[PDB]
């Protein structure tokens, strides 16, 4: 309805809300950081026993997941044991630490928003009793500001925050997914059997929040 | 915890309580309009 | 930090206050109640 | 109308609440959390006096507890103490795992559910204010800010929170039971007097919570 | 100026009482709280917080100048206390000085851990006492809402409803958070006492130098939150 | 009139006495207001003094207690043991000390506010309950709100920040004393004043002091 | 809108309690870090991997690698000059991590005296009433109070803060490359692995969104 919209109040929180987080984080970051949103929303995680049934049936033969192909691609090239180890190592650590960082920046998004709606309000608390000769005409008045606070709470709680909450999940799956298939890749190299890895590759699946499934 | 912003705005709050609290002090209501408010809320809850 | 209640209490506060603006949509100012009032307030802050 | 306001106050605050939780957990972890809640809450823990009995029993002989039973087994099986040691600890971390993840789902619960009852408060009032010269619409509006805020409260108050903590305590007693069980199963395999373990396991009795003498 | 506070604390704490006292209001915070807390302790332990808490507040503890004093006659020589009539007892039976060590420092532990116990439930006590008025505030107010007759009626059952917030408020910063300090305080002067029986009953099984346990006593006493009184 | 004033000051100040009172004894609230009243008329001898008079006695061979203290046992006591053990301990009590005054003042801070908002409380059921007689709102909001204002400026403007400074000059007496520490053990191993001159210099810049430079 | 009078109650209100906490040359300094990372550009730290690939293969404008090369010339061992280089990082982190501190008392200090300004305000208000039609406007220059300390809790003071950390932090990345970079020239290595182990920094824990 048209009593829920207002450009004054959601310019103000969006803007202050922007403005404080650009005190942090460049534009280049924040772009990256919603690239990376995006990413974790639009496309799934691949399943863990997918993957363990990739790797042993490219096993014995010696593609979907970048990580696997340039894992191949860099076999292929015939590198060593140590350099396979620090390449997939360093991958790891940098898309570990892109997706905390873009979780950061969402919870510094999430943490402003609500601030910058309580400032909003306070203006419109004010607007209005700036214009009261009796206590009549002072509903939309205050519908306004608390518009403004039900902006900021609702992006607080209900855009922001969980989309670290899914930045976080999703670096949690993406870790368990990128140690497969490090450990595949390692396997492979070394060219032991498929069935041996497989026994121990299993017992850690269910990790951290994982261990309530079973 | 909490955020201290949900601290200053349950003081604001009740601040404006206070004031709006000392407003209607000194006002009268219309016995009509509050007629027609009582039986909206006690339809509304049941 | 602060306790967890306080979300409750500060909704709790703004709902009540915000019933007592409806209930000024259709008050009516009495001039004589102000008056008394306003000399109470004078009274109570000493002054 | 009447009931309608009700399933719109209990659509806003749960639905809310799921959504924001099932955007932090998997969504069978929240079923891992709800059957261990449930567990903890319908059956009673066995307590420690009993254990100590049957250890004590099993120390001068030499089950329905299922940890208990494996211990027993890895015992049987002719293996050495740090196998057995290293076995049960990882079962004790894995137990205490999953309560804590319990105790988080249920704490995100009723941490999220007073955002969504002023989310809900907000939505009323300004559906009140805006609609100030509709005396039948204004009923609706404020039935749903008050009716969500109770609602909240109530959730947050009176059945999330305290199932965190009562799953905290179930958690706690359970290590305590498995640690027990560790240590019996420790004493039997070691071959010491059936006084000395039974005195040291009583020791126990005073650990935490259980001080009500 | 210390009968001056002590009367400004005692007329605060009547005038609060006074507020406080009417029958409903309270009933609904005090069964809300305990509902909540029974999931946390048993009534056997919620007991003997209660128990713990009322022998803090009625007994007063066992100032250590009188503990140290007697710890020295005794040393020079060679009782109404329990936990020194405990260890005395156990010396004097004939046992070596590692068995009396770990038993009364497991008597010591278990003071701490029911003292630490009474905290808690008090402290949660606390913490559950103001959602539970307001609970009670917005049950009431739900309830006047439905009952929407007289606008004269509109100030006194509101006042009423907000009155359950009220308790909360004074049930928590007055009474359980108090006397969660007041336990806090308690076994920290308690554990003081039983570390200072400790040492004393150490030297006199000993046999150590009276004067350098005396020191020894007065260094523990110089210590902790009694440095102010100095 | 006066009534208001003192029942606002009555919630205020006699809750937050009686809490802290069950928390702190009388005997150590005096001695943490003792504390604060040496703390707030007696300025810290500056660490560039010490210096200077510690090297002066460092070329050779008052108005300083604690270095009163450190001749006097050096003139006795030959070892630098006991000399170190007894000055720390002095460190070590006015270290404790401090921290018991600005825990006190701290809780004092702490307890304020909640006595202020139970304090409007009252005021506004009062100011509801009454809501039609002029004689009876004006002392209601009169309490709420000088309840309030009180509660806020002794948290905000006579406890904590005299907490506050409290710390300050703990770290400053800290720094002072240590400062001394190491002018008497220098002494006692006769170091060269140059030396110890120059590891001082570093000693000046620690912490708070780092700013301004 | 805009009131002089309850800005400098606010203001006035959070530097009585700051220099409560702190002293008034502290808080001189601070300022004085803010301007200089705010009116300032932290270089760029490809361009200092650069410039130590440069002096790699010949073998200075940033007054940390001045002194590194300083430290370097006479000929110093290793131990002195990184126990130097660690002592003014740790410095300057410290100086930093102070200017932080202010500026988050500054913040957390100014809605509390927003706070007491527009009690104080109602208080004269409700104490002075004349006119029903003036009830409404005058509380509004008491609110005016509260917001400012809103926005100096939350588009000033706290942004300071955080900017002042931010700057903490590429500071101290800057640093530790340059010890890097003098450790490898005191150890004589070559231009290439230098060059690797410089630009594996590049994606430290706030630069890897850029990617």
């Amino acid at each position: 309805i048209g009593m829920f919209v207002d450009v004054t109040s959601i310019l103000i929180v969006v803007g202050g809300s922007i403005f404080v987080v650009l005190m942090k984080f460049t534009m280049g970051q924040f772009f990256g950081a919603t690239k990376i949103a995006g990413k974790a929303f639009m496309f799934k995680a691949d399943e863990p026993e997918d993957l363990i049934a990739k790797i042993v049936e490219m096993a014995d033969a010696a593609i979907n997941n970048t990580f696997m192909q340039k894992g191949i691609d860099l076999l292929v090239d015939g590198h060593d044991a140590d350099v396979v180890r620090a390449a997939l190592k360093k991958d790891i650590a940098l898309t570990d630490e892109r997706h905390t960082q873009g979780t950061g920046v969402f919870r510094a998004f999430g943490d402003v928003a609500p601030a910058m709606g309580m400032i909003g309000t306070l203006v419109g608390l004010v607007a209005m009793l700036s214009n009261m000769d009796d206590p009549k005409a002072i509903g939309p008045a205050m519908a306004v500001a608390l518009l403004t606070t039900l902006y900021g709470a609702i992006l607080s709680n209900m855009v922001f925050f969980p989309i670290a909450d899914k930045l976080s999940l999703r670096r949690d799956q993406e870790t368990l997914n990128r140690r497969l298939i490090m450990d595949g890749v390692l396997a492979i190299q070394d060219g032991q059997n498929p069935r041996v890895i497989d026994s121990y590759l299993k017992n850690y699946l269910n990790e951290g929040k994982r261990a309530l499934e079973i | 915890g909490l955020p201290l912003w949900m601290g200053t705005f349950a003081d604001l709050m009740s601040l404006l309580m206070c004031f709006f609290v000392l407003l209607l002090s000194f006002s009268e209501m219309d016995v009509l309009k509050f007629k027609q408010i009582a039986g909206s809320m006690k339809f509304a809850f049941g």
